[PDB]
């Protein structure tokens, strides 16, 4: 199983990018948001649906409502261009569910 | 017992594996021993029941965490702190918390259940 | 954030409780819960606990328990009140070997019989250490402080191993660090329900039948620079010691009252030869060399280590005192501690005297009489440690000399209960977490 | 306690056995949960398994029949064995340290990812 | 402890927790004060078992399906909550207590158990 | 309206249990016996059926018995004594009160005997028919009080076990019985000194408002009256008989401390009280007695009637020596309708049959040097027989401890309670 | 007390309280008496621990989610409730109950 | 079908627990009545030979006997040289030499004085070394009984703690081993009397409608047979030896009670049974003994084999003195498929009961003539166990360990342990 995720998308600098994660087997489980840039290992940026990891700027934020989770990036700079993923833990099925990944690209 | 194996594990790692399935003179000795064991077991069980967590090994309560008890973080005390360290840093604050747990959410909730 | 309550959190504090018996089965080993099929030991990974061998409460509780067991066993036994009589004694110069001259005495005296109006003139052989003149008129050394209780011949003094188990809600922390001095942090800990077998061996200068160190000789002390604090040396290879009483003595039975019998000493069948202990010389010096090497670490590799005998005091502190198959030996350990190491077959024979009136545990007013053991006695044991003392400071010198010391008998059990400590568990814990209701 | 670069054979023949070893650095490996995540060449992340040294282990049921995971605390390492390798298994395997909180809701988070070992399935 | 003895029956129903904690903590003297500890433990366990039979389980302030028989003091709730302490309530209910215990024991618990 | 169950209800009834002592066979005390004052309470006390007293009696008896277990049993002292008078500065008074007795005694050696001598008080020797013997040899030989243990009464605090409570009344004018408007719940009793005395209660507590008279049924003459003092009356007791204590070894490890030679003159031990203070306190007592017997009765204080020396005399312990003082000068007065000192001549005894038990005595060793003690008379024990005569009383020792455990009682707590409420399950 | 020893299990299931109530109550004599009392208390507590492990600490009759495996008994619900006593059940179910307690622990700790 | 847990279930298992006293007023008073509940339709296996009650009762009775002797005088000075002559008073020929007149020296209250005293000692207490000594001086110093403490057997009841029950077999024909159709549960036992006797059970409990015969193995000659009588056979035991006890002050507060002068003549102490009653009782015994031993056997009753006096004689305690009677006139008969029997009795004062060595008690003399009437309600027999060649088997009075006395009382009682956890299938679910 793979969680649904927003289609790969592009923003103009200074705008806000929203990445959505959803699925039937998602429910209220907290979502962790991960970043992936070329030349690096993936890093936690968001935990427990709203907790900013160390080094995560105040621009990044999280929310969870229903079976939908939203990673909101405000005042986007070209440094944010990367592949972004959502992850949850299903205790009933005892499985990690990762997102399909959304490629956030920057115009201009 | 012998569950102490997670003593060095961080609290977040402890908590979890902590849901896995769980003549006339020495006669005074191994009678005070067992009486004390029974008294302590009953005291912990009664204290839990007073807090409203009678059967639950992990029990969330309605007593907000005061901003003068830890004030450290929530991602490091579960990933960079052990339970022994936590008890060392929290000790002599546990009595106030026990009082808050006992007064609130059970004495202030059982009465409101039928009011 | 909200308070969450966890039951089963792994937290302990230092605490003192009443650990109980554990044997592996005529002493008090029957009123002691027997051991489990196989000990349940768990390894606390990555935990560093602070131990202190010198402030342990297990040592004191073992002390009190052993005194209580000894006193309990010397209760239903005969109380030698009538023995406090005027003894007419002569010497025993028959097959004397130029060295046990004067040490034995042949004393005749009147004692009570089973009938209250009749007396019997009996005789017994008493050691010189147990008689005193009252100005050829003698009296037992105890008949001016207390009357002695005769040890029942049925009981055995052979130390049976005993394990100490913590009660429910408590744990024992074993320190498995090979190089653990005995104070401070031990970065390899396990939790055990019961200790390993600890033999309640009673000895003064040489620790016997104990637990060996691993890979090196260990020097332990409360304060190394304090000359008033004893130094505990734990060996890694045992030094075998053979103790014998060559005399083939015969045991009499004197009826001193209704149902009360006093076991005197009859005529010795054979010659009178001193009791002695033998220690192999080569092994002793190869072990004392290791002790010197380890001692140089706490004093510098230029100082010279000298070994001299006991300074002074009573016979239970200036001699290696032990109990070899029911008989109480007091041996002169002057040929062992006599050496000087600066910077770089054969046997040693320690003479031993034998005592029958024993004031064990430095208690005054409570004595015990050991009945004779018939026949030749021979016992082989392991020297597994020493208890030394450093004299004064001798400031501004390159010479440090060490003398054997007795001290208390607790020091005999500090050497076994050094890797253990007792802790109290708190299942309960409160932590901040995101919850409600 | 971050991971050192993983150890891997580089190439494994089909139907072969893949062995990967991750060595924890800057701390003990008995402090947290540790896990393995394979990144596909396309870019998808598939969680493989993870565990804490005391014995609790979570293995992806889709690979339960051929995943073996273990730790060695003396050498401060973990090992993954993947039996009967197939072409689809070719991926970059990351060794990740994790967190875990557990209240009423169970939780895991992949904290510090390793550089990863590339595994190509070829004869 | 016991600070609400002279207070109203309801105001005292805000402190049931402080009177519950105090309910549990030579060879001759030790034996004398061991049976005190064993007695306290067994008395607390008997009270808890009595509550558990009555379906109170671990609660302090329960609610029972037994209806209040009118032949018990004939008073109104205002009087039995606002101008009277627990002590005169205890002295007024006396005798009429084993009947209450039986009604709680069987009329509610056993009846509901066989009902389910 | 439906039944509702409450656990932790603050109710109690009178109880019987075993309390434990908290000293400063006993355990350490608390930093403070926190008294929670119970407002709007009115509870009925009865000082005369209190089992806190019947428990303290057995507690002190057992503590005394266990303090004599290891001590020397003077069995060999039961021998034939050859005695003579003690001359040489004997004084006109205290003539024949001391005897110089020689006797054969056992040594540490079972076959040797020593001729020793000692001074015995006349009250401890009886003639056999010059030749005498100790008074206890007919009944039982008895232990010797070890010099290491002292007889000084250490305070003991009685504490309620789990599930019980101790209620202390704070009323200033308690009669000992009846309602008490001001009650508190105290965890452990205050320091109560187990002072053993007769007639005059010593080192007790004071009434804080006025002289208090406590009786069970004050119209029953058989019952005794306990009188409590608002102000203490100082009593100075002395034994001006500087004497040596010699050690005789009577066996292996057993020593008997005898009396040697008294250095100086022989003078009678006595207790001094102030005449003015005693008259004032007796006036207060008479005034309070008039409240209960009417304001026109003649109050006459006469001395004790008869019986043993342990009931006809004020008996106490002054620095290890057991005094029996003749208090017929204190209770000798008559009140109709409205410096100087009183000297009470005392006698010292060495064989003590405490607590009226028969078959177990105790030998109090002599105390070297002059003995002096000062103490507070803070109560009396009286017995009554148009004029009412009151005499000093010497009843059972419980009355001594009643006057201290008179504001305390033990109650048993009931957690369970059932009340009607508007709720249903 | 024990009066329903011969009655059927259905007819003995309404007299559970009487049995449950009697489960709670020189110097050498006191040792034995106090030891017996403490032992009784320990049995009551250690068996209430079992009850609370299966999630019904406050109840006298617990109904769980464990399926009744046919491998034990394999008989009708009428014979074993209207034609037998509990003592007859003890002998038949003995040397199986040590696994039933398992599958009674799990099906509560893990399922819920 | 799902597992359903029941607490309070009525099932039990055999146990070996500890029971406590119920001494009616170290033992507590009973309730107004030990109510019993009859269990209908219950069959329980009883075996009185593995009963733990008969062992605990032994230890309890020994311990209570020891406790009553703690505060009493220890006759250590009594172990002296006695100069004894024969009584030679107005004796009969069967009392020649049985009593001795001994003069001896005892400690006074004053330690330096000694008193010359005399006492009358039975022959069984003195051993010659005209110089004798008490028979115990070789082994221990006897503890004299306090003259106030009595040797009456007072009823005691054994009550099981919480979580245990006592099952009583009401079956009349119960032979001691096997199923018992009629079972009741009692809070605790009826009044059981610790009567100490050998060869003859005294003032015990009778059977109903038949004389009962019990044995661990009727074919094993090494197991004593217990016979329980339908009707009592009354014994009259007397000591026609009007006595005088004098107190001797042997220390500071210690008195020793010694036999003074027997005023009048001296005769044998003796017991009497009725000839007719004994013959009828033995007829019932033989009739019920044939049922186990073939209808064509010949039954012989003979006297005891030999050994100690405590086993070869009917030993009991009559009014505070300890009798040992010669039971040869009762067990002397052969049985083929208003008179009185007089049993002569000797009297001892130094007694060591329960086969214990080193602890002995000295029973003080009891003033005046002592008479007692009691019921024989059973026998402890033992078969000779010879050869099958003969069709005649002989039975001799036994008198082994004292547990046989208390078995004959606690044979209908067993102790059980309540297991209240029960699992049964029920629909319900969840
Ligand atoms: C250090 O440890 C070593 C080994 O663990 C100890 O050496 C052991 O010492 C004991 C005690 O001396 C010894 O046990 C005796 O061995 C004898 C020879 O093998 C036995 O004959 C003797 O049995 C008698 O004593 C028992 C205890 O009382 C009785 O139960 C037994 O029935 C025997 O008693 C009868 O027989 C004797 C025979 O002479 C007779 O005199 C008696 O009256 C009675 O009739 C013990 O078993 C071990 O054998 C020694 N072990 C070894 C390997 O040699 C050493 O003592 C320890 N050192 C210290 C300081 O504790
Ligand atoms: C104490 O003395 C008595 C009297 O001699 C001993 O009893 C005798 O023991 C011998 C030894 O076998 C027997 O032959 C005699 O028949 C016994 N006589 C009696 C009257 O019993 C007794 O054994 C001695 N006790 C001891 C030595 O412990
Ligand atoms: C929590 O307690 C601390 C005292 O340690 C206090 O300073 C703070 O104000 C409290 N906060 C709340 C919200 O009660
Ligand atoms: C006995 O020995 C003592 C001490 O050794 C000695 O003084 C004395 O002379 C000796 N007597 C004889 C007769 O040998
Ligand atoms: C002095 O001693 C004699 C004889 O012992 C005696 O009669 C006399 O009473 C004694 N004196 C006094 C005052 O008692
Ligand atoms: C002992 O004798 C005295 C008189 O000498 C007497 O008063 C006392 O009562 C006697 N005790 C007894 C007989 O127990
Ligand atoms: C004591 O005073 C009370 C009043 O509080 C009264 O009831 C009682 O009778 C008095 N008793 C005596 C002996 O005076
Ligand atoms: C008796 O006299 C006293 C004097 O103090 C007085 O207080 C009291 O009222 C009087 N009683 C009467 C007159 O009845």
């Amino acid at each position: 199983y793979v969680l649904g995720q927003s289609s790969s998308m592009s923003v103009a600098p200074g705008q806000t990018a929203k990445i959505s994660c959803w699925g039937y087997y998602m429910g209220t489980k907290p979502v962790n948001w991960y970043q992936l840039k070329p030349g690096r290992a993936p890093s936690l940026i968001i935990s427990y649906d709203d907790e900013r990891a160390s080094g995560t700027p105040a621009r990044f934020s999280g929310s969870h409502s229903g079976s939908t989770a939203t990673l909101t990036i405000s005042n986007v700079v070209p440094a944010d261009e990367a592949d972004y993923f959502c992850q949850v833990w299903d205790s009933y099925y005892e499985e990690i569910y990762f997102g399909g990944g959304t490629a956030l690209t920057v115009l201009g | 017992l012998g569950f102490l194996g997670a003593a060095g594990s961080t609290m977040g790692a402890a908590s979890m594996t902590l849901t896995v399935q769980a003549l006339t003179v020495w006669g005074i000795k191994q009678l005070q021993a067992r009486v004390l064991a029974v008294e302590r077991y009953l005291r912990d069980q009664q204290l839990l029941g007073i807090w409203g967590c009678s059967g639950k090994l992990i029990c969330c309560t309605n007593v907000p965490w005061n901003s003068s008890w830890s004030n450290r973080n929530l991602s490091e005390i579960w990933d960079n702190m052990t339970w022994l360290q936590w008890d060392k840093e929290i000790s002599n604050y546990t009595q106030i918390i026990y009082g808050l747990l006992e007064e609130s959410q059970n004495q202030q909730e059982k009465n409101e259940q039928d009011l | 954030l909200w308070v969450t309550v966890y039951y089963g959190v792994p937290v302990w504090k230092d605490a003192e409780t009443t650990l109980f018996c554990a044997s592996d089965a005529v002493w008090a080993t029957h009123a002691c819960v027997p051991t489990d099929p196989n000990p349940q030991e768990i390894h606390l990974e990555n935990v560093t606990e602070e131990f202190n061998m010198w402030k342990n409460n297990m040592v004191e509780q073992m002390h009190t328990d052993i005194i209580s067991l000894w006193d309990q066993s010397l209760k239903p036994c005969v109380k030698l009140t009538p023995l406090c009589v005027t003894l007419q004694c002569t010497n025993v110069t028959n097959n004397i070997t130029d060295d046990m001259r004067g040490e034995l005495k042949n004393c005749s005296f009147n004692m009570t019989t089973e009938l209250r109006d009749k007396k019997q003139k009996v005789y017994s052989l008493f050691y010189r250490l147990d008689v005193v003149q009252i100005n050829k008129e003698y009296r037992l050394i105890n008949c001016n402080t207390s009357a002695c209780t005769q040890a029942c011949p049925k009981v055995s003094f052979e130390p049976i191993p005993i394990h100490y188990c913590a009660p429910a809600g408590f744990a024992i922390l074993k320190c498995k660090d090979k190089k653990f001095n005995g104070t401070g942090p031990c970065p390899s800990v396990s939790t055990v329900q019961c200790t390993h077998g600890i033999k309640p061996v009673v000895s003064t200068q040489l620790l016997l039948n104990g637990s060996l160190a691993e890979e090196e000789v260990m020097i332990r002390s409360e304060n190394i620079t304090n000359n008033a604090k004893n130094i505990l040396v734990q060996f890694n290879t045992p030094v075998q010691i053979n103790c014998t009483r060559p005399n083939n003595n015969t045991r009499k039975s004197i009826r001193i009252g209704p149902g009360q019998a006093f076991y005197a000493t009859g005529d010795i069948i054979g010659d009178i030869r001193q009791a002695h202990c033998n220690v192999s010389k080569a092994t002793w010096n190869e072990t004392l060399g290791k002790v010197v090497k380890q001692l140089r670490k706490h004093f510098g590799n230029n100082t010279i280590i000298r070994f001299a005998n006991s300074s002074g005091g009573d016979l239970e502190v200036t001699t290696h005192s032990f109990n070899c198959g029911g008989e109480f030996f007091y041996c002169n350990t002057s040929g062992l501690f006599n050496s000087t190491w600066i910077s770089n077959n054969d046997s040693i024979t320690l003479p031993c005297r034998i005592k029958q009136i024993i004031n064990m545990w430095q208690r005054i007013g409570q004595c015990m009489y050991a009945p004779p053991i018939q026949g030749v006695i021979r016992c082989v044991s392991n020297i597994t440690g020493l208890i030394l003392t450093r004299d004064g400071g001798s400031t501004n010198s390159t010479t440090e000399t060490f003398r054997p010391g007795g001290g208390d008998m607790r020091d005999n059990w500090r050497s076994e209960l050094y890797k253990y400590k007792v802790v109290k568990i708190e299942p309960l814990g409160v932590a901040p977490t995101r919850c409600k209701r | 306690q971050a991971p050192l670069p993983e150890s891997g054979p580089g190439v494994v023949r089909p139907t072969g056995t893949l062995s990967l070893t991750c060595t924890a650095a800057y701390g003990s490996i008995s402090r947290h949960f540790w896990g393995w995540v394979r990144q596909s060449p396309q870019g998808t992340l598939e969680w493989i398994a993870h565990m804490h040294h005391l014995g609790v282990k979570y293995v992806n049921p889709s690979l339960k029949n051929r995943v073996s995971i273990s730790m060695d605390t003396s050498k401060n390492q973990m090992s993954l064995t993947l039996k009967t390798v197939t072409a689809t298994d070719a991926a970059k395997y990351h060794c990740v340290r994790m967190g875990a909180r557990m209240s009423d809701i169970a939780f895991f988070s992949f904290g510090d990812w390793g550089p990863g070992s590339l595994v190509t399935v070829s004869s």
